[PDB]
C-alpha cells in the first residue's frame, strides 16, 4: 500500500517493455544502415515514433509517483531520469517551432555550400567543399577566402535562427524550474543522496577552472611553437606579438591540428611508427585485427565476447550491391546481442578506432547487467575515455612488436617519442582552450550575462584574451560566428570532450600505476596485468547505480576530477618545448591587430 | 523476439512448495480496491520475457525440470535398472536369481 511498492512494481513493469523496444529500435537501425531502400526507412521511424510515444506516455505516468519518500537512491535516479518532460514544459506551438527551427537547421547545416562566384558551377556539399578545401591547402589567400565565406555567408542569415533558438531554451528553461539552460546541462554531474561523496553543482566551475590555469602553461608553450613555425615556414604571414589567424590552424572549427603535424614536426626525416606497410604486404585482414584485439582485451582482464558478436557483424564493405554506411557507430543493445559497423581497412588509424569500438562494447556488457534505465556510464565522458584508454594503450610500439605489428630489430629513438608527443599535444590540447572558451560563453548567454547586442563582441574578445586565435578581418554584428559549428546547432554539450580528455588521462595513470610499471606513461603496458582489468571492471558494472566521484575514488582514489595525470604524462614534451623555446617569446598579446 | 512464454511477477505473499497458481486476479499495489481494472495502484502481474537468437548468456531460453523423490507407505513403482551377467553352465558359482 505503500508508495515504494508501487514505484517497484512500475519499474518492473517499463524495464522488460523498454529493454524491448530498444531491441526493436536497434535491429531496425541496423537493417536500414545495412539495407539501404525504401521499406527500413520507414520502419525505423516507425519505430522511433513508437518509443517516443510509449516513453513519453510512461513518463507521464511517472510523474505521478513521488520522488521524496522513496529512500532508494537507485529508484530515485531511476525515476529523475524517466520523469523527464522535456519539451512538453512549454506549449504546444513552441514546441513544434522550436522542433521546425531544429529540423531547418539541421538541414541546412549538414549540406553546405561553396558557390564560388564568376563560377555557375562545382558548388559542392559541405564534405567536398570547404573539407577538402581546407585538408591540404597550402595557401593564405584561398584560406582566407574560404574563412571568409564560411564565416559571412553563413553567419548572416543564422543569426536570427539562432536567437529564437536560444530564445526558446532559455524558456524551457525557466519552464522546468531551472535559473538557465546551463544550469540544466551541468545538473546531470551533480550526484546527491549519498553522505560523504556528494559533489555540488558550483565546484564543477571552480575545478575546471583551476584546471584550464594549470593547463595554460603549457597551451602557450605549444602556441609558441606553432607560431615560431609558422614563422620560419611562412615569413612575413604572421607576427611574433600578435595571434593566430583563424584559417592557418587546419581546421574549420580548429578541433584537430593534425594538417600541420607534417609541417610542424622538427625531425621530420626519421620515418614514422606507421605499420599499415607491415601488414598490407602479408596475409591480414580485419578479421586477424580483431582477433588480436580480443586477445589484447582478455589479456588486459576484460570479458569475452558473445557467439553472436562474431557472425551479426558486417566488418567488410559488401561494394556496390548494396548501400552500407562505414561511419564506426558503438552499437549496444543490452540484451546480450553487441555488433561492430565499420569498415576497417589494414591501416593504423583504422586499427586504433576498432580498438575504441571494442572497448566500447566491453563497457556495453559490463554495464548490461543493469537494468535499461541504468545502461549507461556515470558521465557522458566515461563511455568514450574507456575505449580511448584501450586504443591509447594498444598504440605502444612494445605491443606492437610483442604481435609482430613492428619489426623485433627496430631501434628506440627518442625522436619518434618526441614526434609522438608532439602529435598528441596537437590533437588533443589543441581544442581545450577553445572548448573551454565556448562552454562559458553558451553558459554566460544562457544565464543572461552577455548584452543581445554584444555576443559576438564577447566572443571574439574572449577568443583574442583567453585563446590564442585573432580573426584577419573583423565581422559586423549581424553575422553570427558561434553558430558555425554542429553542437551548438543541434543541441549538445561541449565540456563532454573535455571531461572526457580528464578522464581518460586519470584512466591511465590509475592502469599504469596498477601495473607496477616503472618509467614514463606514453611507453606504459597495461596487458598482462589481470588485477587492474578487475579493478577496472569493478567499476565498470557500477554504471549509474553509484556517484561518480565514489567511481573514481575506487579506481584512481581522488575525491573529484583529477588533471595531475596529463601533466606527467606532458612532462617530458613541456622540458621539451621549455629547451626549444629558449631564444623564443612566449605568449600573445592582445594589443596587435593583423586588420 | 517471442512474448509467448508467460509468466507471474507480483504475488501478495510467498507460495508452498508443490503449489501451482490457477487464479489469475490482478495484482493490488495500494489501499484501494482494484475494481478488475488498472490504474495507480491496480497492475496486471502478468507479463513476458523475450527471447531472441541474438541473446546472450542470462537470456537464452533453458528448460529445466525439478524430479521430486518420495517415499511413504506405498509399493516401490520406480526403481534403478538392475544388470544382468553372462551365467555359466557347469561351475561352482555364487548366483543371484531375481533375489
Ligand atoms: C574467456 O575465455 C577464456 C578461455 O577459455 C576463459 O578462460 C575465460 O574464463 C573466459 N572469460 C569469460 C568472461 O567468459
Amino acid at each position: 500500500s505503500t508508495i515504494e511498492e508501487q514505484a517497484k512494481t512500475f519499474l518492473d513493469k517499463f524495464n522488460h517493455e523498454a529493454e524491448d523496444l530498444f531491441y526493436q529500435s536497434s535491429l531496425a537501425s541496423w537493417n536500414y544502415n545495412t539495407n539501404i531502400t525504401e521499406e527500413n526507412v520507414q520502419n525505423m521511424n516507425n519505430a522511433g515514433d513508437k518509443w517516443s510515444a510509449f516513453l513519453k506516455e510512461q513518463s507521464t505516468l511517472a510523474q505521478m509517483y513521488p520522488l521524496q519518500e522513496i529512500q532508494n537512491l537507485t529508484v530515485k535516479l531511476q525515476l529523475q531520469a524517466l520523469q523527464q518532460n522535456g519539451s512538453s514544459v512549454l506549449s504546444e506551438d513552441k514546441s513544434k517551432r522550436l522542433n521546425t527551427i531544429l529540423n531547418t537547421m539541421s538541414t541546412i547545416y549538414s549540406t553546405g555550400k561553396v558557390c564560388n562566384p564568376d563560377n555557375p558551377q562545382e558548388c559542392l556539399l559541405l564534405e567536398p567543399g570547404l573539407n577538402e578545401i581546407m585538408a591540404n591547402s597550402l595557401d593564405y589567400n584561398e584560406r582566407l577566402w574560404a574563412w571568409e565565406s564560411w564565416r559571412s555567408e553563413v553567419g548572416k542569415q543564422l543569426r536570427p535562427l539562432y536567437e529564437e533558438y536560444v530564445v526558446l531554451k532559455n524558456e524551457m528553461a525557466r519552464a522546468n524550474h531551472y535559473e538557465d539552460y546551463g544550469d540544466y546541462w551541468r545538473g546531470d554531474y551533480e550526484v546527491n543522496g549519498v553522505d560523504g561523496y556528494d559533489y555540488s553543482r558550483g565546484q564543477l566551475i571552480e575545478d575546471v577552472e583551476h584546471t584550464f590555469e594549470e593547463i595554460k602553461p603549457l597551451y602557450e608553450h605549444l602556441h609558441a611553437y606553432v607560431r615560431a613555425k609558422l614563422m620560419n615556414a611562412y615569413p612575413s604571414y604572421i607576427s611574433p606579438i600578435g595571434c593566430l589567424p583563424a584559417h592557418l590552424l587546419g581546421d574549420m572549427w580548429g578541433r584537430f591540428w593534425t594538417n600541420l603535424y607534417s609541417l610542424t614536426v622538427p625531425f621530420g626525416q626519421k620515418p614514422n611508427i606507421d605499420v599499415t606497410d607491415a601488414m598490407v604486404d602479408q596475409a591480414w585482414d580485419a578479421q586477424r585485427i580483431f582477433k588480436e584485439a580480443e586477445k589484447f582485451f582478455v589479456s588486459v582482464g576484460l570479458p569475452n565476447m558473445t557467439q553472436g558478436f562474431w557472425e551479426n557483424s558486417m566488418l567488410t564493405d559488401p561494394g556496390n550491391v548494396q548501400k552500407a554506411v562505414c561511419h564506426p557507430t558503438a552499437w549496444d543493445l543490452g540484451k546480450g546481442d553487441f555488433r561492430i559497423l565499420m569498415c576497417t581497412k589494414v591501416t593504423m588509424d583504422d586499427f586504433l578506432t576498432a580498438h575504441h569500438e571494442m572497448g566500447h562494447i566491453q563497457y556495453d556488457m559490463a554495464y548490461a547487467a543493469q537494468p535499461f534505465l541504468l545502461r549507461n556510464g556515470a558521465n557522458e565522458g566515461f563511455h568514450e575515455a574507456v575505449g580511448e584508454i584501450m586504443s591509447l594503450s594498444a598504440a605502444t610500439p612494445k605491443h606492437l612488436k610483442s604481435i609482430g605489428l613492428l619489426s623485433p630489430d627496430f631501434q628506440e629513438d627518442n625522436e619518434t617519442e618526441i614526434n609522438f608527443l608532439l602529435k598528441q599535444a596537437l590533437t588533443i590540447v589543441g581544442t581545450l582552450p577553445f572548448t573551454y572558451m565556448l562552454e562559458k560563453w553558451r553558459w554566460m548567454v544562457f544565464k543572461g550575462e552577455i548584452p543581445k547586442d554584444q555576443w559576438m563582441k564577447k566572443w571574439w574578445e574572449m577568443k583574442r584574451e583567453i585563446v590564442g586565435v585573432v580573426e584577419p578581418v573583423p565581422h559586423d554584428e549581424t553575422y553570427c560566428d558561434p553558430a558555425s559549428l554542429f553542437h551548438v546547432s543541434n543541441d549538445y554539450s561541449f565540456i563532454r570532450y573535455y571531461t572526457r580528455t580528464l578522464y581518460q588521462f586519470q584512466f591511465q595513470e590509475a592502469l599504469c600505476q596498477a601495473a607496477k610499471h616503472e618509467g614514463p606513461l606514453h611507453k606504459c603496458d597495461i596487458s598482462n596485468s589481470t588485477e587492474a582489468g578487475q579493478k577496472l571492471f569493478n567499476m565498470l558494472r557500477l554504471g549509474k547505480s553509484e556517484p561518480w566521484t565514489l567511481a573514481l575514488e575506487n579506481v584512481v582514489g581522488a575525491k573529484n576530477m583529477n588533471v595531475r595525470p596529463l601533466l606527467n604524462y606532458f612532462e617530458p614534451l613541456f622540458t621539451w618545448l621549455k629547451d626549444q623555446n629558449k631564444n623564443s617569446f612566449v605568449g600573445w598579446s592582445t594589443d596587435w591587430s593583423p586588420y | 523476439g517471442n512474448y509467448n512464454y508467460l509468466y507471474r511477477l507480483f504475488r501478495k505473499s510467498n507460495l508452498k512448495p508443490f503449489e501451482r497458481d490457477i487464479s489469475t486476479e490482478i495484482y493490488q499495489a495500494g489501499s484501494t480496491p482494484c475494481n478488475g481494472v488498472e490504474g495507480f495502484n491496480c497492475y496486471f502481474p502478468l507479463q513476458s520475457y523475450g527471447f531472441q537468437p541474438t541473446n546472450g548468456v542470462g537470456y537464452q531460453p533453458y528448460r529445466v525440470v525439478v524430479l521430486s523423490f518420495e517415499l511413504l507407505h506405498a509399493p516401490a513403482t520406480v526403481c534403478g535398472p538392475k544388470k544382468s551377467t553372462n551365467l555359466v553352465k557347469n561351475k561352482c558359482v555364487n548366483f543371484n536369481f531375481n533375489g
